């Protein structure tokens, strides 16, 4: 994926100030609510069955974690994504069967998850940026597909 | 399908918009010509450079029909017929530049309405605005 | 959404089906489960080999669910709620896999009624479904 | 890359069969008219305005020749799809911006018309072989995406 310097200073500034304790889970939270389906690749994560039970279920805020820390390494590796997620393509494609529309989906999630929580911060153009991160980052989840 | 907790969740948070409806529809607007390139292909006479007054006046428009879906969510068909003709008759938009401009109106009630848009009510605003896209990419008449 | 011609075609080809219900449905099913094996993770406990009893009552159950889509066809969700209920509140299936089917289905059609599976008996067929599908993996209540 | 041994057999034996100055004009037409926006990417072919007037517009026919002579370049090629379709995809994804969505509904439209001209001989393992054929060139075409 191909930054510019002005979009990679705006990408890495606004991430920098990501609570990475609660934007990952609210992300995967707002996927399993928004797409209720995507509920079925978790059932060992206890109670789904209502929006506040999903966004307030620990292992989802534990799981949302990881997943941000995921696109945190992305953000480090931007010229190698798809050897950054080499392992990852493994387990969401040959082992789980993700369809990958929802690698796209999970990314536009956290893209209005950002929104939300930085307001008139996130511009068009950081918003142009990112979903030029999140793009890569959904392309490499799914070349074990291609 | 909408339930009637959707309804109610759209017609709430959308009903916040209000004067802010030309700022918002031109801003989703924007959003979506910069992070989208190719949706600007739909638009080649127009000036689309950024405060463009010609997309602010068309963000207004946009917005202006939204409030018209919200308001006639129980017959939008009926109600979006002439928008329909437009977008599925004559533009032919292509089903998938209606997701990106979705997800675009998506992030700028992030943005601008950080207490209307809960889960539940991103849910509702979600299967809003896939609803009315069908009906102006659908040929019924 | 559907236009007049578009009821009138779905009609007039499913009308066609007739005593052949159980039979596409199970072929089409077949189909599905054959072509795209991940469909097949959605009945854990069904005997889906070749032929099974338990894959023709049920193919039975889908065609007759369709019949009465099509006699509902401006009242789908008042007519398949129950349906909704089944695949969106409990089994919570991803929607692709409704375009699976849809796509069995058509082949199914396209190979045992060629005379009826004309272009635009085709496209309105292909709306229909998209259109049961939407119904059937929304939440609505 | 991966079809069967008992996959490619089947395909090759069916396509040996296929009419190669219908099919892809069928396929192509009954793909403007199923799917209409399609349309607007060939607004130079002429009257596009009824099923009949695509079924029977001769550039729809003709160019719908040229798609089934490349589907038959990568039935010829299945273990190197993408090198068969690296040409095309700059063309439809860098040039035209043909959304991928459209290749698979083309290959799908592809298999009904199959399962239209061949009846009960295109069984449902036939079907299946197929599938993956046209999942393979849509991906193909798709590759400037990736
Ligand atoms: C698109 C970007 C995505 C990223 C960056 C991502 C990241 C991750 C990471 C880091 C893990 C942990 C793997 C490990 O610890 O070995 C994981 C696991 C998992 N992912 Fe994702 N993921 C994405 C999309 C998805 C989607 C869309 C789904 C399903 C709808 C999904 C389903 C799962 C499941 C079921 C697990 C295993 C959870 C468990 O341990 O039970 N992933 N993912
Ligand atoms: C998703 C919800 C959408 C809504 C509510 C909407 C609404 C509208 C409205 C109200 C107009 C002006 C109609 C008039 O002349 O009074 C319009 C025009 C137009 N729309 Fe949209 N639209 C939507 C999606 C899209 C998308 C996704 C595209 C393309 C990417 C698009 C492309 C256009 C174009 C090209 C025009 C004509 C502009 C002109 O020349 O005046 N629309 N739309
Ligand atoms: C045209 C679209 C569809 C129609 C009309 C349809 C209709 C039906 C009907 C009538 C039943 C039986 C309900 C009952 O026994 O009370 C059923 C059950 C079921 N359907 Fe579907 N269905 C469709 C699509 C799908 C798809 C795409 C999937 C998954 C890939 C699916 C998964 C299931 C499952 C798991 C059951 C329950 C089987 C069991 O445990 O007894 N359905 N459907
Ligand atoms: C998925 C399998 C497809 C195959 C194998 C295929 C193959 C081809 C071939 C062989 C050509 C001729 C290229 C040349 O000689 O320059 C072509 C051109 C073209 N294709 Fe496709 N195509 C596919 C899908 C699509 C789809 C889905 C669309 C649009 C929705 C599309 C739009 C076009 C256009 C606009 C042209 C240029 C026609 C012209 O104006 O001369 N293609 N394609
Ligand atoms: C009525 C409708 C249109 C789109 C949807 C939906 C529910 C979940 N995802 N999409 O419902
Ligand atoms: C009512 C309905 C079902 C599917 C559609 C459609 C046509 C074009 N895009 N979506 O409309």
């Amino acid at each position: 994926v191909h930054l510019t310097p002005e979009e990679k200073s705006a990408v890495t500034a606004l991430w920098g100030k990501v609570n990475v304790d609660e934007v990952g889970g609210e992300a995967l939270g707002r996927l399993l609510v928004v797409y209720p389906w995507t509920q079925r690749f978790f059932e060992s994560f206890g109670d789904l069955s209502t929006p506040d039970a999903v966004m307030g279920n620990p292992k989802v805020k534990a799981h949302g974690k990881k997943v941000l820390g995921a696109f945190s390494d992305g953000l480090a590796h931007l010229d190698n994504l798809k050897g950054t997620f080499a392992t990852l393509s493994e387990l969401h494609c040959d082992k789980l069967h993700v369809d990958p529309e929802n690698f796209r989906l999970l990314g536009n999630v956290l893209v209005c998850v950002l929104a939300h929580h930085f307001g008139k911060e996130f511009t068009p153009p950081v918003q142009a940026a990112y979903q030029k991160v999140v793009a890569g980052v959904a392309n490499a989840l799914a070349h074990k597909y291609h | 399908v909408l339930s009637p907790a959707d309804k109610t969740n759209v017609k709430a948070a959308w009903g916040k918009v209000g004067a802010h409806a030309g700022e918002y529809g031109a801003e989703a607007l924007e959003r979506m010509f910069l992070s989208f390139p190719t949706t600007k292909t739909y638009f080649p006479h127009f000036d689309l450079s950024h405060g463009s007054a010609q997309v602010k006046g068309h963000g207004k428009k946009v917005a202006d029909a939204l409030t018209n879906a919200v308001a006639h969510v129980d017959d939008m068909p009926n109600a979006l017929s002439a928008l329909s003709d437009l977008h599925a008759h004559k533009l032919r938009v292509d089903p998938v530049n209606f997701k990106l401009l979705s997800h675009c109106l998506l992030v700028t009630l992030a943005a601008h309405l950080p207490a209307e848009f809960t889960p539940a009510v991103h849910a509702s605003l979600d299967k809003f605005l896939a609803s009315v896209s069908t009906v102006l990419t659908s040929k019924y008449r």
